[PDB]
């Protein structure tokens, strides 16, 4: 019973620039939502947790924030490894359920 | 610390078809929730179905109707049974670990088990003639 | 060195109140005319321990207070957890610590568990049911010296401490620088006689 | 078979017509009005102030150990307060802290940083959760901690609180480590001289004013639930609630949970009795534990439900009886203008008559009934 829309379905910079990622909650999540990063053939990664908060060992460029139904996270001084996947995960409590959002690619341009 | 996962491959329509996670470098608290993330090639990811150790019950997604069953075998087995498998099961299967925690609140006093912290490599599970 | 009980060390079995109905218990009671043994710690002479064995009556009859303590425990030499108590005159003192103790250990003139709260005759009754180590006594006046009375009387419940250690051995701490009793409960039922007030006035095995 | 009284002795006699005559047609009751839960006062409580409101806090790797027993734990002032930015409870919800007991309560009291207040819970991962405090994944109790920034933090750094960086293996569950020893890290030995490969596993924290939220001192508090065969020795605080008498009432007391109406006693107990008995082995008289009195406790009103009609071909009006009643508890028949009283019960319908004629229809305990001009 839960949408996570995510857009844009791609984000693009250069090297040392800074690429959003808007993720929507179609009903309120409040504060239980995670960001990860994923590459092909390897498992998601967890980059951010409670949506403002740093997971231990992740550098302070991956930063997030928002409540309720909007939620962002920003990338500041993009390096070539950045390029992956992105995904936004909101946990409702209401109906003890996970949904992921559709996915963010990013692009490293040059 | 470890989650590894098996038991995927190539499957005929309309069987069905064990996957399992083993637990290493812990054991299956009632503080621990389990779920499996399932992503198509090339695709976003999506909650299959949770089980809470620490009431001993079991949710399902709303796409599957009995079709997806749980069962924590032992303290480092819990096991996944998809039936009717069909096109739509063509994907790759992860499984992590979460945290149950209760907080006071003004309504009442409700589960929390938000985010996912670690993962297990995953399994591939292709259902063809 | 034995001596005969008179129908003495009967004690409320439960918390609950009666008027005038004599309401008949299993409980593990001092059985009646019981030949209880008899110690001396005057003049040497020393205390032997003594087993358990599913509850311990005792009596101590004192001039000064010479009885200071008891130990109880499988072991109660440090090798496993035991219980000790002691008796102060500032206060109650109850551990769990393990402890080394010599054969004859004197009182001059990990801890698990925790507690703080010859005219006399300070009478106890030792039991442990589903770990609960209650402990009933009286302290009726006694002036004739020969032996315990012909006379009806109940321990009160004083402390219901929870233990949880299994109890097969007890002791009994002297003071230095004298005699006390002990008979051994049997399970027997009894025919407890409650007065108008509650109180146990008299009873038949 | 629900209307009148007529009705409902028809519906009991699979009969139309009924015999002049005392019919039973249903049973009297009265219902539980509400619902009282009395324990014991608070009395000595737990002291929960002395960790929570200690002047000064153990450092992590020397976290302070206080064991908590005999007591009575009082919770809603704990969750209630705001001052706390971290409060999760593992394995247990916060309502049922007041209503389950536990054999030993433990109080484990130390200051850490603002970003590794995470780091306390099972299945954590760090330098803290491996060298310095470890959590067992079937942990029962709850994790909290509050921010300390004015007290633990001081102008140029504040270095009293040390953590450990380096260790072996990681920490077991519910241990500490106050070794201090030279940690080797290479394969050179080392005879406890500080070296090239020979380093102090001990680092205290900077905690200043101007340090960010996640480099802010917090203090943090791990109280462990735990239960033993031994029974439990800290209880959490039953509600109390207000003390209802002469009305029926559902009463819990220490866990009697018993039904019945209850009045001011006479009957004198002994201090160390706790509740009273009938022959009968059913509970009647019932020591109050907030305040030392007593409370003799009688069973809801209850009696028999007659109908005493004459004839129905004579008449339709009807007397209904209820048995062993008193007539002001009855009201809980439409005719109320009239409501006799007599040994037998609360007679509602029929008006008494001081002439005395003889008997057709017996009411009880001497009294009877009839139909009359
Ligand atoms: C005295 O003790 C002896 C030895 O145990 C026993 O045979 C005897 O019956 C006892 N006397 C009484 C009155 O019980
Ligand atoms: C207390 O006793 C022993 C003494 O060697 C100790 O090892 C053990 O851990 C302690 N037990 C408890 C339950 O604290
Ligand atoms: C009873 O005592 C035995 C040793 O004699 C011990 O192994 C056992 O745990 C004890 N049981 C209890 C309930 O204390
Ligand atoms: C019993 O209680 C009554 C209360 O009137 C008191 O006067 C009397 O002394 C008591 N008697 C005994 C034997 O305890
Ligand atoms: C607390 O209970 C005691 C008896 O244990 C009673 O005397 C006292 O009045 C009670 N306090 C309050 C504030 O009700
Ligand atoms: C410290 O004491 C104050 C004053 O009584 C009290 O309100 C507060 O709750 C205490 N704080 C704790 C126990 O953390
Ligand atoms: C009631 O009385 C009338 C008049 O005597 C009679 O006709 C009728 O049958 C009676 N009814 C019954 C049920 O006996
Ligand atoms: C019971 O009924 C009698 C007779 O009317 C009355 O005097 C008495 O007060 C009643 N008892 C109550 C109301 O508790
Ligand atoms: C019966 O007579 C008495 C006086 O003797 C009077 O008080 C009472 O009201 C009468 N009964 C009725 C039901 O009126």
């Amino acid at each position: 019973d839960i949408v996570m829309t995510q857009t844009p379905a791609s984000v693009e910079a250069a090297v040392g620039g800074t690429v959003t990622i808007k993720c929507q909650a179609s009903q309120s999540i409040s504060k239980y939502l995670a960001w990860y990063q994923q590459k092909p053939g390897q498992p998601p990664k967890l980059l951010i947790f409670e949506a403002s908060t740093l997971e231990s060992g992740v550098p302070s460029r991956f930063k997030g924030r928002g409540s309720g139904t909007e939620f962002t996270l920003t990338i500041s001084d993009l390096e070539c490894a950045d390029a992956a996947t992105y995904y936004c995960q909101g946990y409702y409590y209401s109906s003890h359920s996970y949904v992921f959002g559709g996915g963010t690619e990013v692009v490293v341009k040059r | 610390q470890s989650l590894e996962e098996s038991g995927g491959d190539l499957v005929k329509p309309g069987t069905s078809l064990t996957l399992t996670c083993t637990a290493s470098g812990f054991s299956f608290s009632h503080n621990y929730v389990m779920c499996w993330v399932r992503q198509a090639p090339g695709k976003g990811l999506e909650c299959v179905a949770c089980i809470y150790f620490g009431f001993g019950d079991t949710y399902y997604a709303s796409w599957a109707k009995g079709r997806i069953t749980i069962s924590k075998t032992s303290s480092t087995t819990v096991t996944l049974q998809m039936t009717s498998l069909t096109a739509a099961d063509t994907a790759t299967y992860f499984c992590a670990r979460a945290l149950g925690y209760y907080i006071y609140g003004d309504a009442g006093d409700i589960y929390i088990a938000d985010y996912f912290k670690l993962w297990g490599p995953g399994t591939l599970v292709t259902v063809s003639s | 060195a034995y001596t005969n009980s008179f129908t003495r060390g009967v004690y409320y079995p439960d918390k609950v109140f009666r008027s005038s109905v004599l309401h008949s218990t299993q409980d593990l009671f001092l059985p009646f005319f019981s030949n209880v043994t008899w110690f001396h710690a005057i003049h040497r002479f020393d205390n032997p321990v003594l087993p358990f064995n599913d509850g311990v009556y005792f009596a101590s009859t004192e001039k000064s207070n010479i009885i200071r303590g008891w130990i109880f425990g499988t072991t109660l030499d440090s090798k496993t957890q035991s219980l000790l108590i002691v008796n102060n005159a500032t206060n109650v003192v109850i551990k769990v610590c393990e402890f080394q103790f010599c054969n004859d250990p004197f009182l001059g003139v990990n801890c698990t568990f925790e507690y703080v709260s010859f005219k006399n005759l300070r009478e106890f009754v030792f039991k442990n049911i589903d770990g609960y180590f209650k402990i009933y006594s009286k302290h009726t006046p006694i002036n004739l010296v020969r032996d315990l009375p012909q006379g009806f009387s109940a321990l009160e419940p004083l402390v219901d401490l929870p233990i949880g250690i299994n109890i097969t051995r007890f002791q009994t701490l002297l003071a230095l620088h004298a005699a006390y009793y002990v008979g051994y409960l049997q399970p027997r039922t009894f025919l407890l006689k409650y007065n108008e007030n509650g109180t146990i006035t008299d009873a038949v095995d | 078979c629900a209307l009148d009284p007529l009705s409902e002795t028809k519906c009991t006699l699979k009969s139309f017509t009924v015999e002049k005559g005392i019919y039973q047609t249903s049973n009297f009751r009265v219902q539980p009005t509400e619902s009282i839960v009395r324990f014991p006062n608070i009395t000595n409580l737990c002291p929960f102030g002395e960790v929570f409101n200690a002047t000064r806090f153990a450092s992590v790797y020397a976290w302070n150990r206080k064991r908590i027993s005999n007591c009575v734990a009082d919770y809603s002032v704990l969750y209630n307060s705001a001052s706390f930015s971290t409060f999760k409870c593992y394995g247990v919800s916060p309502t049922k802290l007041n209503d389950l007991c536990f054999t030993n309560v433990y109080a484990d009291s130390f200051v850490i940083r603002g970003d590794e207040v995470r780091q306390i819970a099972p299945g954590q991962t760090g330098k803290i959760a491996d060298y310095n405090y470890k959590l067992p994944d079937d942990f029962t109790g709850c994790v909290i901690a509050w921010n300390s920034n004015n007290l633990d933090s001081k102008v140029g750094g504040n270095y009293n609180y040390l953590y450990r960086l380096f260790r072996k293996s990681n920490l077991k569950p519910f241990e500490r480590d106050i070794s201090t020893e030279i940690y080797q890290a290479g394969s050179t030995p080392c005879n406890g001289v500080e070296g090239f490969n020979c380093y102090f596993p001990l680092q205290s924290y900077g905690f200043q004013p101007t340090n960010g939220v996640g480099y802010q001192p917090y203090r943090v508090v791990v109280l462990s639930f735990e239960l033993l065969h031994a029974p439990a020795t800290v209880c959490g605080p039953k509600k109390s609630t207000n003390l209802v008498k002469n009305k029926c009432v559902n009463f819990n007391f220490n866990g009697l949970t018993g039904t019945g109406v209850l009045t001011e006693s006479n009957k004198k107990f002994l201090p160390f009795q706790q509740f009273g008995r009938d022959i009968a082995d059913t509970t009647d008289a019932v020591r109050d534990p907030q305040t030392l009195e007593i409370l003799d406790i009688t069973p809801c009103s209850f009696g028999g439900v007659s109908v005493i009609t004459p004839g129905t071909n004579t008449s339709n009006q009807v007397a209904v009886l209820y048995q062993d009643v008193n007539c002001t508890e009855v009201p809980v028949y439409s005719t109320g203008s009239n409501v006799f009283q007599t040994r037998a019960g609360c007679l509602i319908g029929a008006e008494h008559v001081n002439n005395s004629y003889e008997c057709d229809i017996p009411i009880g305990a001497g009294i009877c009934a009839s139909y009359q001009t």
